[PDB]
């Protein structure tokens, strides 16, 4: 019963070389949209310091 | 064939490798190059596993067998496993 | 040779690992290969000269851009004296506030740490004065990297 | 901006390829 | 060699017999399809509770997608393995004697093909078990405690 | 049965050998051809096994060694004696002990030397010393120079008297081996006589001496006038006086109302405000209840009589199920073997010596020594370090007997043989356990250092952070401290101060204990020691294990014990011996120690140490920031590594400045030692070849043919010198630190 | 060459419990070895990797890993109890093959009819420098 449904909705991810294409090129875009699009909230760099830095000694240099 | 072995005539024949050869490499052979008659040989280099404790023997001038290095195999590095 | 590495015979049979490890450090040696002469010794000596130096380049011209991207050398000029260099932008996933916030010196708008390398005082004797200068010399740079 | 872009995949995924390509390579048998 | 009450007894050859690994009665892919389902629902929990995100609304999210992210990386993992250790026509390397000595059919989960199989099953079913620990995480989830 | 049965006259006290070296090894005595016969000579002198084939033999040599040992011990004592009669200050020191720096040690004026005669108080000049030995001749009632120098002695009567006692025992009556092989009646003896006896003529001293010129000197009195220990003896009227129960002769004891006694025999626990330390009863109840308890126990073992077991008798009926036949001819193996008995005693010692280390701090016994904080650090540290060594050497002569005198044909057991014969399992497991505790508790240092330098407190492990708490210590704790409520009512107190209840002590201003919380940082460095030890144990227990034979070289011990390798062969054998074991080992055990001492001093010198105000707010030598700085390896340079090494690095030009000397010299061999662990011996015989011929040149190449050492020697000064450099360097940083700020 | 092998055949093994010194997936993939010797009275005898056991009456039978530890067992026999024995190896297709003897009488002594493999009638200076070899396949002891 149930291993009709685990053939046919992972049909297409047997090929093993497949396999390593789609995994790697959908690894590789995921990453770089969520990365591209991270919101600031959950990520202190996606944001600047936003706060007046400090000068090193000797002035500023 | 992995490691190597080599005899020299300043063999004086007093047989210490043979009795000190842990894998059964070594052995004597009759000569006329010594008052004992008997040279060294090595036809099982195969097995040779390479500790120098056979030349490690050998009381002559310098040496008279020599256990030259080479590539490696899965008998020649002792290898259990 | 039937597997790596392609220079050396008598390591492809080798079934302990240390196969690998100097399938690494006998690479460049030549005198050591299987089947190896003297002229094509010289190519070979040849060729790794080209890429050393399309490697320099490639560094060199790195450097460069990568001041004229996020460097301080145009406003530099002004002050040498009371305004750090800048070496590139920081982007590290890594970091708590406080850390973007002690590292946005000398005048930028993030995290940035100070160059080092003197590469300011070379490019500023020599006399040049835009990033224009240092996109061309980079785009040069990169083209005799290719070549 | 870019560097979101480019910094995360020279870190992770060209390594990972990389490195699974080179493994690949060194344990091939003809 | 020594076989102690640990390496052989009736109840420890009875319970590693029978979990997917061994159990030769089933088709290769849905024993992996099984262990990755398996490693689905347990990897979310730590990697959820204790991210770098815990304190944030977002955390069950967060903690999911990693788990997805890890699951597809030792799903690759695999395949790499099997491409690198299995040839695509030669005979398996299977145990094919049980403990009384009846001579097994070579398992064809020892297979390139079986193999790749067993790979795709495992990223397929450690996909449904991150996604199913988190619809059963943060929509029905008085019971627990996190 | 058993007699005392000896021979006589084996060897004359002839000097025809003391000019002929190495008359015991046959090669040896032959010459010295090359200089490597004179490094062997002394490698070899106290190889006994080696020397002879019987036991016999070597079982006398061994017991003549033992009284050249005490030999050496009386003399040091009878100098230590002597020196704090003739040289000291102690009287002085007696008069008030506050704050008056104990002295024993002067210096000639010659070479500018006299900046070491620092100011030490009370009208002295002398170097400060930490040994300790003061508040033990404050617990005796010394409290005269006279009793030193009679002391001091007897002491050197003693040492000459073992001296010939040993000469007369090796040469003249030589004992035999149905005395030596008797255990039943050493075992015996030993428990019921040495030891109880011991405690039980101790407890005498110390409830008819001490106990009442302690009490009188708590009272305040100058010791001129104190009544002398016998005239509290002769004269019962005096301890009449103090105690009226004692007033009662002998009455009270034999007619078994012993409450009488209460007084002066008492279980209070705690310790005495008046001076810190412990009750002087409560440690004279102890003394004689261990007495008693050990005279009890040695009536076990038949020995002539037919009463009592044997040490055959108890062994072979232990046979459980799993193992077999258990126990069966073990006597015999430890009956056979010295070896075996040095490596089983050097354990035990080793850890009674690091048991005695811990319960010296938390318990402070003698009087005014929670309080000399240099004193009570040196102690514990040197008590430390002389366990470890004592475990590391008994690992080592386990090795040895394993490689030696072991044989299943006649020496045989089924005991140990199963446990050699799953060896496999034994190190597997123990190594991946030692790998699991290094990654859980020292990637949580790194983890906790990184995540501070980024800016990411909030994710640390603390207790401002995430949280990891060490319930169990502090369980244990709460137990202590409401065990005198019912279980003990006996006592008055807990066992000690240090439990998490109570008051704190302090005298003269300073405080010497008080309760001792734990902090996540206690957690961190409780795992620490766990995974150091483990990996100590497992480098040599792997090396016993391994001593026979292993997997890599078949005939292992056939090669020998000591050996150096078995050639660059299989793809190279370097460091295969059971030698080396402990060689690699012994680094690991001084890593454990250092890595304990460094927290001890910090967790001390801030948590309990320290001084403490009028009102009575208290402000630690270092501020108490061991919860806070302890986490972050940064934190253990900044913090506590860097700042604590002030002390010792300006001390040039005052009387510490001895303390500062070291601190170089201490690096310097440190560095040195390098120079031979690293290199091999090749490269600098072909030096040393060169040099031959450079001598040789000019008629000056000396017979004595020169060789690098060997490549086991060349270990061995390595190690040794290392081992000199880390030691120093920690001896001399304590020292300056804690007696220039305490 | 009158001094033919024997054919390992199928006697029994010495008692021993069975431990952790045994054969791994190498013996079972590559190759092995097996020790076979007449005993003359039931001894204990320590076995290369652990422990000790007890032989039987009659030949015996033991398996290894590598040739190494049997013959260290197989000098021990003949220095401890004066008994000859042979050692065998083993490929997992079936084959079986006599190594130690060759002959029959030790390789401690001479016995004609060995050839002489690996022979150089010179004295170990006379070896020349690797220049006067280079880009070649010969090398200097040879
Ligand atoms: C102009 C610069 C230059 C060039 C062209 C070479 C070229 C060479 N060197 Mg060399 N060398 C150099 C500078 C240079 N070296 C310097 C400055 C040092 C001192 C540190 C050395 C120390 C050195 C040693 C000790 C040895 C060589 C060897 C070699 C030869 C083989 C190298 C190889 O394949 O290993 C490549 C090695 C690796 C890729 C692994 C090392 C990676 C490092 C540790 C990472 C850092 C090759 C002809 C070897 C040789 O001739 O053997 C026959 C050899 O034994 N060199
Ligand atoms: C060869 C020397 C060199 C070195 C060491 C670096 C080093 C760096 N570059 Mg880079 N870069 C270089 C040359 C170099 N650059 C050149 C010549 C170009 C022009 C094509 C670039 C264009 C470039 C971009 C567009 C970005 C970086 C970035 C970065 C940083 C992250 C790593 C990365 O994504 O690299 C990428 C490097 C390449 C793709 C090499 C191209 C050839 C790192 C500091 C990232 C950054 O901003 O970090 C904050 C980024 O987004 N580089
Ligand atoms: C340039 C390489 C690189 C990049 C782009 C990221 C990117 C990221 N890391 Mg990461 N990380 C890296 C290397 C990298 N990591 C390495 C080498 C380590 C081991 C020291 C880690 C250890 C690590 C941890 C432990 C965590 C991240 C997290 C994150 C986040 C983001 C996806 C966090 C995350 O997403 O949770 C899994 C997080 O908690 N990283
Ligand atoms: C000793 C093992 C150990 C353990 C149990 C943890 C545990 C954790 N780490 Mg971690 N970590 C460790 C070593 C360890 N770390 C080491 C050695 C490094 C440096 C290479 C890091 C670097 C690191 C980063 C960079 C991050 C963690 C994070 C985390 C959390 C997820 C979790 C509490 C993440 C975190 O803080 O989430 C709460 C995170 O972002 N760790
Ligand atoms: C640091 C270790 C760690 C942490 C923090 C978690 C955290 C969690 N696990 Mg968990 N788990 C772990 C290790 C861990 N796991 C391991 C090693 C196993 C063995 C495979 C499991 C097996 C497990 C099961 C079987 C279940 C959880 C569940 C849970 C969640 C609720 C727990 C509860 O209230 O009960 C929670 C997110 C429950 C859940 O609903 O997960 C979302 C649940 O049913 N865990
Ligand atoms: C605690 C110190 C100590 C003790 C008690 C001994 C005890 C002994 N040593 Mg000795 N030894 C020691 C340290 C010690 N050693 C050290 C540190 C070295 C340098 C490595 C040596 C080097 C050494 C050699 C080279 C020899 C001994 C020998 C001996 C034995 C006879 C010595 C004798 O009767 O002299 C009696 C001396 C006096 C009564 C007074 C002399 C002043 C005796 C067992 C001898 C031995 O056992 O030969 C079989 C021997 O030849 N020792
Ligand atoms: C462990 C034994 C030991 C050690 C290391 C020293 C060490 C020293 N003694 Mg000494 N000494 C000792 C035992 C010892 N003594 C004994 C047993 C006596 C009694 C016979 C003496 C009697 C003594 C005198 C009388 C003098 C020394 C002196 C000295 C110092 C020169 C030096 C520090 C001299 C010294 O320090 O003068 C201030 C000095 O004059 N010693
Ligand atoms: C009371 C305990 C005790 C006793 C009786 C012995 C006795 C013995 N040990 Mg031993 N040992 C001990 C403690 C003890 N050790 C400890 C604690 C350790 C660990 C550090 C060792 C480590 C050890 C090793 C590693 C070896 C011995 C060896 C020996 C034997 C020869 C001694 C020798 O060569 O030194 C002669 C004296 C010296 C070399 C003087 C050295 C002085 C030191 C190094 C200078 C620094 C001191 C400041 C001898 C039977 C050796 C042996 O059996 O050889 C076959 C051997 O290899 N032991
Ligand atoms: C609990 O051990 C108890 C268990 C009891 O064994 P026996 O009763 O057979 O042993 C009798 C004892 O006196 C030891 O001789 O010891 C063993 O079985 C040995 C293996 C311990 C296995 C420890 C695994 C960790
Ligand atoms: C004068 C002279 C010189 C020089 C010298 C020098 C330069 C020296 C140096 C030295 C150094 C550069 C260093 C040293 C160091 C030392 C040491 C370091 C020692 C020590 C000792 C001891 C004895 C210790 C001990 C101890 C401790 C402390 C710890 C443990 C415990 C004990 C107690 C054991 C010349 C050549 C010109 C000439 C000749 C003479
Ligand atoms: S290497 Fe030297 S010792 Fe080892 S076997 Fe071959 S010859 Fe005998
Ligand atoms: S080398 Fe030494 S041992 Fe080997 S044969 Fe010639 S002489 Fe006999």
């Amino acid at each position: 019963l149930q291993s009709k449904f685990f053939n046919t909705f992972a049909a297409p991810f047997t090929k093993r070389g497949l396999l390593l294409k789609f995994l790697l090129i959908g690894g590789g875009s995921l990453v770089a949209y969520v990365s591209a699009s991270a919101s600031p909230d959950l990520l202190p760099i996606k944001k600047g310091p936003q706060l007046p830095p400090t000068p090193g000694p000797r002035g500023k240099i | 064939m992995s490691h190597s072995v080599k005899i020299y005539d300043t063999c004086i024949g007093c047989t210490q490798c043979v009795r000190a050869c842990p894998t059964d490499v070594l052995e004597m052979i009759p000569w006329d190059g010594c008052k004992a008659k008997q040279i060294a040989s090595a036809p099982r280099t195969e097995d040779c596993v390479g500790c120098k404790r056979c030349e490690s023997a050998c009381p002559t001038d310098f040496l008279s067998v020599r256990v030259y290095l080479g590539p490696e195999t899965t008998r020649s590095m002792a290898l259990s496993y | 040779e039937l597997r790596f590495p392609r220079f050396s015979q008598g390591l492809a049979q080798d079934p302990t690992t240390r196969r690998i490890w100097f399938g690494i450090a006998t690479a460049h040696d030549f005198e050591s290969h299987d089947d190896i002469t003297e002229e094509r010794l010289y190519q070979n000596i040849f060729a790794s000269h080209f890429g050393q130096l399309a490697i320099i380049f490639l560094w060199t011209s790195g450097n460069l851009f990568h001041v004229a991207w996020q460097g301080n050398f145009e406003s530099w000029i002004q002050d040498p004296l009371h305004v750090r260099p800048i070496a590139h932008a920081i982007w590290d996933p890594h970091f708590g506030q406080p850390a973007v916030e002690a590292f946005t010196r000398g005048g930028a708008a993030g995290p940035v740490n100070i160059a080092y390398s003197g590469v300011y005082q070379w490019w500023y004797t020599i006399g040049l004065r835009t990033n224009e200068d240092l996109y061309t010399g980079a785009l040069f740079l990169l083209f005799l990297s290719t070549l | 901006n870019l560097p979101s872009i480019f910094v995360p995949l020279v870190g992770l995924v060209f390594p990972a390829i990389a490195m699974t390509s080179l493994f690949l390579y060194v344990q091939k048998k003809k | 060699s020594l076989e102690t009450p640990v390496t052989s007894s009736p109840l420890v050859a009875w319970y590693l017999s029978n979990l997917p690994a061994y159990r030769t009665a089933v088709s290769p892919l849905l024993r992996g399809i099984e262990v990755g389902l398996a490693h689905g629902y347990l990897l979310v929990g730590p990697f959820a509770l204790t991210g770098p995100l815990r304190n944030t609304p977002v955390h069950g999210q967060a903690g999911t997608l990693g788990a997805i992210g890890l699951v597809s990386i030792l799903s690759v993992c695999l395949t790499m393995y099997g491409v690198a250790s299995f040839n695509e026509g030669e005979p398996s390397t299977a145990p094919v004697l049980t403990l009384t000595g009846r001579k097994k059919e070579a398992d064809k989960l020892q297979t390139a093909e079986g193999w790749s199989q067993f790979t795709g099953g495992f990223f397929f079913g450690g996909v449904s078990g991150a996604v199913w620990a988190y619809f059963l995480l943060y929509v029905l989830d008085l019971p627990y405690f996190f | 049965e058993v007699k005392i049965v000896v021979d006589r006259d084996p060897v004359k006290t002839s000097f025809e050998e003391w000019a002929r070296p190495g008359h015991f090894s046959r090669t040896l005595a032959k010459g010295p051809d090359t200089t490597t016969w004179i490094w062997n000579l002394h490698a070899d002198a106290h190889d006994f096994d080696s020397h002879t084939g019987d036991l016999e033999e070597i079982s006398r040599k061994v017991f003549s060694a033992h009284f050249g040992q005490l030999s050496i011990i009386f003399l040091w004592l009878s100098g230590m004696y002597f020196h704090g009669a003739r040289f000291s200050n102690y009287e002085a020191w007696l008069s008030d002990p506050t704050h008056i720096g104990p002295s024993a040690q002067v210096v000639w004026p010659i070479v500018g030397q006299e900046i070491l005669n620092g100011d030490v108080g009370g009208g002295f000049r002398g170097i400060q010393i930490t040994s300790g030995f003061f508040q033990l001749w404050r617990a005796s009632g010394i409290t005269s120079e006279l009793q030193l120098y009679c002391t001091a002695i007897g002491a050197l009567v003693f040492a000459a008297l073992m001296l010939f006692a040993g000469w007369f025992h090796y040469h003249k009556a030589a004992p035999k081996l149905a005395w030596f092989q008797d255990v039943e009646s050493m075992l015996n003896h030993h428990l019921a006589g040495l030891l109880g006896l011991g405690s039980l003529s101790w407890a005498g001293h110390q409830i008819h001496v001490s106990l009442p010129i302690n009490q009188f000197l708590d009272a305040g009195v100058d010791p001129k006038e104190i009544p002398l220990p016998h005239e509290f003896i002769l004269n019962r009227d005096l301890l009449a006086q103090l105690y009226p129960s004692f007033a009662e002769g002998a009455t009270p004891f034999f007619t078994l109302n012993w409450s009488k006694y209460a007084e002066f025999l008492t279980f209070r626990g705690g310790l005495d405000p008046v001076t810190g330390g412990l009750w002087l009863t409560d440690i004279a109840h102890h003394h004689l209840a261990i007495a008693i308890l050990f005279l009890i126990a040695g009536h076990m073992y038949r020995t002539n009589w037919g009463i009592g077991h044997g040490l055959k008798d108890i062994l072979e009926a232990h046979k459980g199920p799993f193992t077999g036949q258990g126990h069966k001819g073990l006597y015999e193996i430890l009956t056979t073997s010295w070896h075996a008995q040095l490596s089983l005693n050097l354990a035990m010692l080793g850890s009674t010596t690091i048991v005695v280390a811990h319960h010296m701090y938390s318990m402070p016994p003698y009087p005014y020594l929670a309080t000399d904080y240099g004193t009570q650090l040196s102690l514990f540290t040197h008590h430390m370090w002389i366990g470890g060594f004592l475990i590391v050497g008994a690992a080592a002569h386990a090795a040895i007997f394993m490689v030696r005198d072991y044989d299943p044909t006649t020496r045989y057991n089924d005991l140990l043989d199963r446990v050699l014969r799953h060896r496999d399992a034994i190190i597997s497991h123990l190594n991946w356990v030692c790998i699991f505790l290094g990654f859980h508790s020292f990637g949580l240092y790194i983890h906790n250092d990184t995540m501070s330098a980024l800016g990411r407190p909030q994710d640390m492990f603390s207790d401002t952070a995430i949280q990891l708490q060490p319930i169990f210590a502090q369980w244990v704790q709460n137990i202590h401290a409401t065990a005198p409520g019912v279980t003990a009512p006996g006592a008055t107190t807990s066992t000690s101060l240090t439990w998490g209840g109570g008051e704190l002590v302090a005298v003269g201003g300073k405080v010497a204990l008080l309760p001792i919380p734990l902090g996540t940082a206690d957690f961190l460095v409780h795992h620490i020691h766990a995974f150091t030890i483990h990996v100590t144990v497992l480098i040599l227990l792997k090396g016993v294990l391994f001593a026979r034979s292993s997997r890599l070289i078949p005939d292992k011990a056939n090669l020998g014990f000591r050996f150096p390798c078995d050639g660059p062969g299989r793809g190279g054998t370097c460091q295969v011996s059971a030698w080396d074991h402990v060689f690699l080992g012994l680094f690991w055990m001084y890593n454990a120690i250092s890595v304990v001492i460094f927290h001890f001093s910090w967790k001390m010198q801030s948590d309990v140490w320290g001084t403490i105000s009028d009102q009575g707010v208290v402000t630690h030598i270092t501020g108490g920031n061991f919860a806070q700085s302890s986490i972050t390896i940064n934190g253990w340079l900044r913090d506590f590594l860097w700042a604590q090494a002030s002390q010792v690095i300006q001390s040039y030009g005052s009387s510490l400045s001895a303390y500062g000397l070291f601190f170089l010299g201490a690096h310097f061999v440190w560095a040195f030692s390098l120079m031979f662990l690293f290199s091999g011996r090749g490269y600098w015989q072909e030096l040393i070849e060169s040099i031959v011929w450079a001598h040789n040149k000019l008629k000056v190449a000396p017979a004595t043919q020169p060789r690098a050492l060997s490549i086991i020697q060349g270990r061995a000064v390595g190690v040794t010198h290392y081992l000199l450099g880390g030691i120093a360097t920690t001896w001399a940083f304590f020292l300056a630190r804690i007696i220039a700020v305490g | 060459g009158f001094v033919p092998p024997q054919l390992d055949p199928s006697t029994p093994s010495p008692i021993f419990g069975g431990s952790t010194g045994g054969l791994l997936r190498k013996a079972q993939v590559e190759e092995f070895y097996v020790i076979t010797w007449t005993s003359p009275k039931e001894q204990v005898f320590e076995m290369p990797t652990g422990g000790a056991a007890i032989m039987r009456e009659g030949p015996n039978l033991l398996k290894l890993a590598r040739k190494e530890q049997c013959l260290a067992l197989g000098n021990r026999l003949r220095s401890k109890y004066k008994i000859a024995y042979q050692f065998y190896r083993v490929f997992p297709n079936g084959e079986v093959q006599y190594l130690h003897p060759k002959d029959g009488v030790y390789p401690e002594k001479v016995n004609a009819g060995r050839q002489g493999v690996g022979q150089n009638f010179r004295s170990i200076g006379k070896n020349v420098s690797p220049i006067e070899v280079k880009f070649t396949g010969k090398n200097s002891f040879d």
